[PDB]
RNA sequence: GGGGGGAACCUGGGGAACUGAAACAUCUCAGUACCCAGAGGAGAGGAAAGAGAAAUCGACUCCCUGAGUAGCGGCGAGCGA
RNA sequence: UGGUUCGUGGAGCCAUGGGGGAAUCUGGGCGGACCACCGCCUAAGGCUAAGUACUCCGGGUGACCGAUAGCGCACCAGUAC
RNA sequence: GAGGGGUUGUGGCGUGCCUAUUGAAGCAUGAGCCGGCGACUCACGGUCGUGGGCGAGCUUAAGCCGUUGAGGCGGAGGCGUAGGGAAACCGAGUCCGAACAGGGCGCAGCGGCCGCAAAGUCCGCGGCCGUGGACCCGAAACCGGGC
RNA sequence: GUGGAGCCUGGGAGUGAGGGCGCGAGCGAUAACGUCCGCGUCCGAGCGCGGGAACAACCGAGACCGCCAGCUAAGGCCCCC
RNA sequence: GGAUGACCCCAGGCGGUAGGGGAGCGUUCCCGAUGCCGAUGAAGGCCGACCCGCGAGGGCGGCUGGAGGUAAGGGAAGUGC
RNA sequence: GGGCCUGACUGCGAGGCCUGCAAGCCGAGCAGGGGCGAAAGCCGGGCCUAGUGAACCGGUGGUCCCGUGUGGAAGGGCCAU
């Protein structure tokens, strides 16, 4: 298995489309741009995700809703990330917020809330919050809901 | 996990406390299945009346 | 450079779980005295935007 | 609407919350509208009275 | 002791417009281009009358990240900690 | 008025052209109008390496150019004109 | 040297090229001819597709160490694992509502524990979009500082 | 009715100056190689081929390549032919 | 069919501007390469009625030229007028 | 024409018409609390089709959802206009 056997899988390394390179390519002359107009030009059109020919745009006629916020910005308040009991199945004995951030299910700076999707296990579960159903489940299954603050 | 306990042999002729264990499991009929939880208090009775039940380990 | 979120879209619209774009019905900001309760009520609910327009607004929200 | 045909709010006289918007020709109906409407706060019908919009 | 010079870099004092906003004035371009003064092999900054919510941190500078987030905005175009 | 993300906005903070104008710790500034509570910090003197920027200069190295290319100049080029 | 090359008398047929156009040999544009130069790119971000890695996870950035065309370390952070709600909040739900009503937006692999595939994510490649001058050439102009 | 049919989902477009002709009308003057719609067609993109003297769109007919073979379409069969 | 484009039989499609898609050719450069072709002649030039390829092209031969060129397979672009 | 009245409902809304979007349109049924009727029932303005104006920005009533260390407040949001 030498350097000359080193191939990429078919279609792994596709060739590029080259336009403006003559009649036989299918891309000659106008470079697949059409004939004239703003789109054919170098620099092209206004952003098609928004600009709509001058009329009030689809997005701009929709109304706003909700609190957008004021300076000095976001209010610092406790943030809760939910974690379903199903995602606790892998653990043994004790689960804390720290273990859940290592395992990759809970995000740092987020307070822990257990949610009831899945089946509870006889684990000790230290969390900042428990849903009505997650609490009920975790009791029935011989778990120890440890409430934090 | 969970338990699916099925009463397969009759308590008739077994001691009162093995009879009571089925009462604690909710097993009243032969071949009656109940999908219980898997806790040591619920598991202790199942081990008591092991010879009468047939346990499934549904999750 | 990295694309910037369009804040008009962010402030008007929400990308639902399955990728739908939901917004507030237009037409009840003002001029409501002569509008049937049916009109005021139904215009207070959210609607799902038409596919083409939903797909343009989603591109404006590249970090939701 | 016009200057003679004003827009107005109907106000539940019991809890005072404006619950309905409508109109009236105040040349033909100068006195305040009194009308029994269902008040969603009182959850019952109520003398609603005309109030300035 | 000063003077003057030095490619680019740096700080300070001043400071556009085309352009973008598919017109345009706020806005943008941009405190950019450019002018000027000064510095130096760098320059600035620097040892909390700070941060801002951690009962926390501990000068400054610089990179990554936070984050195109928080916000700002004819709440438009965009700007952006 | 400027700076800040903050375009007057509930607009604080930092700076300051004008007017008014304190106190020395039981003094004062700050935590985004403001008030209270609770904290944080010590203004109106100065200096301070290093980490950072640049490349006239020397060297090293290119899936960089190879004389219409590569610097405007491979050559008596900022020349001839 | 039963073939081929060069030439062209006669006969048949026959309206340059490019561009622009509804339509050009067109008496519409461009080109005297030749040689060289000459126009869809790159970065970051996005989106979709695709080739692999791994998979309820995936991945590092700056740096640090090594190398001197050697790679590794680095988990800060990023995306995903949950949504609904303006939000407080609740959460496989949530929002509206008096509702246990109705509705909106949401919520569940193939084979005999093993493979197979996979959410997702990372990297490569490709198309296209965004930001840059963004396919190349071209104004008339505007502004600054000088002459 | 298996068709370069249709349907769903997604990537990429280009086009958004049409024109002739037949028919249906409107406008015009029961004018226009006029104009504006409707249905169809062709040209556009079939300025490739046959006919129509020549001639995008009338008739004939949808050109993958080769043949010093055959049959036809329109139109033709006195000579040009 | 046979088994997976191994090639063969049958059938059908194959005008085309904008434009979509697919497959290729060639140019410069990197790995392959401390290799290999090369003065018994590199590249480049000029011929060829020869061979291969639908084609872009690739061979081959003669002349010129006088020192470089660079395979299979991949990689990257200042890539074709 | 007359009697009683306020359904010129609140919360919704199956299903559609229309339609590039955004809009526009019709709507049975369920719940709340009503109106008329003996009742069946009818009533979510008007025989019907015009009587209209997306967003942004702000006003007012409600709500009591956010409140920048905390409690308040400023200011927002939400419902209605
Ligand atoms: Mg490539
Ligand atoms: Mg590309
Ligand atoms: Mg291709
Ligand atoms: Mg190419
Ligand atoms: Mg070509
Ligand atoms: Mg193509
Ligand atoms: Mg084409
Ligand atoms: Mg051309
Ligand atoms: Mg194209
Ligand atoms: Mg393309
Ligand atoms: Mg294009
Ligand atoms: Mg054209
Ligand atoms: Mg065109
Ligand atoms: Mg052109
Ligand atoms: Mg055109
Ligand atoms: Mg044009
Ligand atoms: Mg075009
Ligand atoms: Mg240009
Ligand atoms: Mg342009
Ligand atoms: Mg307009
Ligand atoms: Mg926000
Ligand atoms: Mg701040
Ligand atoms: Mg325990
Ligand atoms: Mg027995
Ligand atoms: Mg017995
Ligand atoms: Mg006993
Ligand atoms: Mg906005
Ligand atoms: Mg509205
Ligand atoms: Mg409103
Ligand atoms: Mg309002
Ligand atoms: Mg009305
Ligand atoms: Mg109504
Ligand atoms: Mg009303
Ligand atoms: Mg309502
Ligand atoms: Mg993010
Ligand atoms: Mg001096
Ligand atoms: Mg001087
Ligand atoms: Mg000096
Ligand atoms: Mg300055
Ligand atoms: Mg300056
Ligand atoms: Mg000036
Ligand atoms: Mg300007
Ligand atoms: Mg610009
Ligand atoms: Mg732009
Ligand atoms: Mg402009
Ligand atoms: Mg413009
Ligand atoms: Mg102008
Ligand atoms: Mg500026
Ligand atoms: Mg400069
Ligand atoms: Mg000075
Ligand atoms: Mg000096
Ligand atoms: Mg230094
Ligand atoms: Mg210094
Ligand atoms: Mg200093
Ligand atoms: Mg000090
Ligand atoms: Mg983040
Ligand atoms: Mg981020
Ligand atoms: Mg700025
Ligand atoms: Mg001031
Ligand atoms: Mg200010
Ligand atoms: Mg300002
Ligand atoms: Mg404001
Ligand atoms: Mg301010
Ligand atoms: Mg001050
Ligand atoms: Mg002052
Ligand atoms: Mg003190
Ligand atoms: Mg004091
Ligand atoms: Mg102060
Ligand atoms: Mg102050
Ligand atoms: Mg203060
Ligand atoms: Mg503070
Ligand atoms: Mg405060
Ligand atoms: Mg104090
Ligand atoms: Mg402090
Ligand atoms: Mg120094
Ligand atoms: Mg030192
Ligand atoms: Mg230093
Ligand atoms: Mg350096
Ligand atoms: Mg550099
Ligand atoms: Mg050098
Ligand atoms: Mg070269
Ligand atoms: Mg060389
Ligand atoms: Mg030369
Ligand atoms: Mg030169
Ligand atoms: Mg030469
Ligand atoms: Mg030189
Ligand atoms: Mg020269
Ligand atoms: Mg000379
Ligand atoms: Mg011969
Ligand atoms: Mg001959
Ligand atoms: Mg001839
Ligand atoms: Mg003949
Ligand atoms: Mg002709
Ligand atoms: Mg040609
Ligand atoms: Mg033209
Ligand atoms: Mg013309
Ligand atoms: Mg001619
Ligand atoms: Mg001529
Ligand atoms: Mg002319
Ligand atoms: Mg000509
Ligand atoms: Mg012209
Ligand atoms: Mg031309
Ligand atoms: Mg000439
Ligand atoms: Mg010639
Ligand atoms: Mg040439
Ligand atoms: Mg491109
Ligand atoms: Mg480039
Ligand atoms: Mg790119
Ligand atoms: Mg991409
Ligand atoms: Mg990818
Ligand atoms: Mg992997
Ligand atoms: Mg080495
Ligand atoms: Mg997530
Ligand atoms: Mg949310
Ligand atoms: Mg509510
Ligand atoms: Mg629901
Ligand atoms: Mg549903
Ligand atoms: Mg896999
Ligand atoms: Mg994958
Ligand atoms: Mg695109
Ligand atoms: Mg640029
Ligand atoms: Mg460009
Ligand atoms: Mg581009
Ligand atoms: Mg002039
Ligand atoms: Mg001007
Ligand atoms: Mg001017
Ligand atoms: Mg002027
Ligand atoms: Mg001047
Ligand atoms: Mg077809
Ligand atoms: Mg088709
Ligand atoms: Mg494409
Ligand atoms: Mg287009
Ligand atoms: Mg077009
Ligand atoms: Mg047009
Ligand atoms: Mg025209
Ligand atoms: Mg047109
Ligand atoms: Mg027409
Ligand atoms: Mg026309
Ligand atoms: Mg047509
Ligand atoms: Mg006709
Ligand atoms: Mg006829
Ligand atoms: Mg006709
Ligand atoms: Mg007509
Ligand atoms: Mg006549
Ligand atoms: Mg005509
Ligand atoms: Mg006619
Ligand atoms: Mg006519
Ligand atoms: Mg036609
Ligand atoms: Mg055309
Ligand atoms: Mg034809
Ligand atoms: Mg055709
Ligand atoms: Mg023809
Ligand atoms: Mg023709
Ligand atoms: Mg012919
Ligand atoms: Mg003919
Ligand atoms: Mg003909
Ligand atoms: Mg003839
Ligand atoms: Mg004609
Ligand atoms: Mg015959
Ligand atoms: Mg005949
Ligand atoms: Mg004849
Ligand atoms: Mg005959
Ligand atoms: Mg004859
Ligand atoms: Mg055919
Ligand atoms: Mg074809
Ligand atoms: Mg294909
Ligand atoms: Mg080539
Ligand atoms: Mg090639
Ligand atoms: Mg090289
Ligand atoms: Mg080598
Ligand atoms: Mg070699
Ligand atoms: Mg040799
Ligand atoms: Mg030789
Ligand atoms: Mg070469
Ligand atoms: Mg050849
Ligand atoms: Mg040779
Ligand atoms: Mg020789
Ligand atoms: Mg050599
Ligand atoms: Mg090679
Ligand atoms: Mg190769
Ligand atoms: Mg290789
Ligand atoms: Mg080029
Ligand atoms: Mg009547
Ligand atoms: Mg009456
Ligand atoms: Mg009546
Ligand atoms: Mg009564
Ligand atoms: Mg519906
Ligand atoms: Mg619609
Ligand atoms: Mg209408
Ligand atoms: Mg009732
Ligand atoms: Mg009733
Ligand atoms: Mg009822
Ligand atoms: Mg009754
Ligand atoms: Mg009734
Ligand atoms: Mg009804
Ligand atoms: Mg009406
Ligand atoms: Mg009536
Ligand atoms: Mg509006
Ligand atoms: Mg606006
Ligand atoms: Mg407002
Ligand atoms: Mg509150
Ligand atoms: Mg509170
Ligand atoms: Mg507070
Ligand atoms: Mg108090
Ligand atoms: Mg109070
Ligand atoms: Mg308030
Ligand atoms: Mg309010
Ligand atoms: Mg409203
Ligand atoms: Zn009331």
């Amino acid at each position: 298995m030498k350097l000359s056997d080193l191939r990429p899988n078919p279609g792994a390394n596709k060739r590029r489309k080259r336009v403006g390179r003559g009649p036989g390519s299918g891309h000659g002359k106008t470079a697949t741009r059409g004939h004239k107009g703003q789109k054919s030009r170098s620099g092209g059109l206004k952003d098609p995700r928004r600009f709509e020919g001058g009329r009030s745009t689809t997005l701009m006629r929709l109304p706003k809703r909700g609190m957008q916020g004021q300076v000095p910005g976001e209010i610092k308040r406790p943030r809760y990330q939910g974690v379903n009991l199903k995602d606790l199945a892998r653990f043994e004995g004790e689960v804390t917020p720290e273990l859940l951030v290592r395992a990759g299910l809970l995000k740092k700076g987020y307070r822990l809330k257990i949610l009831g999707e899945g089946e509870a296990k006889p684990l000790k579960v230290v969390a900042h919050a428990f849903s009505k159903s997650a609490l009920e489940k975790l009791k029935a299954a011989g778990g120890e809901p440890v409430l934090l603050e | 996990p969970r338990l699916k306990v099925k009463l397969v042999k009759s308590p008739i002729g077994y001691p009162k406390d093995q009879k009571a264990a089925l009462k604690a499991l909710g097993l009243r009929r032969l071949q009656q299945e109940r999908v219980l939880e898997d806790t040591p208090a619920i598991r202790g009775n199942v081990e008591k009346v092991a010879h009468l039940v047939r346990v499934e380990v549904v999750e | 450079p990295k694309m910037k979120t369009h804040k008009g879209a962010k402030k008007r619209v929400k990308i639902t779980a399955s990728g739908k774009v939901v917004a507030m019905k237009t037409g009840k900001r003002h001029l409501n005295w002569q509008k049937s309760g049916k009109e005021i009520r139904q215009k207070g609910r959210k609607f799902v935007l038409a596919k083409p327009e939903a797909e343009r607004i989603k591109l404006l929200l590249p970090y939701e | 609407a016009s200057e003679v045909r004003i827009k107005l709010l109907l106000e539940c006289t019991e809890c005072k919350r404006r619950n309905y918007a409508t109109e009236k020709n105040k040349r033909n109906t100068p006195n305040k509208l009194e009308l029994r409407k269902y008040c969603p706060w009182c959850r019952k019908h109520t003398v609603h009275r005309e109030v300035k919009i």
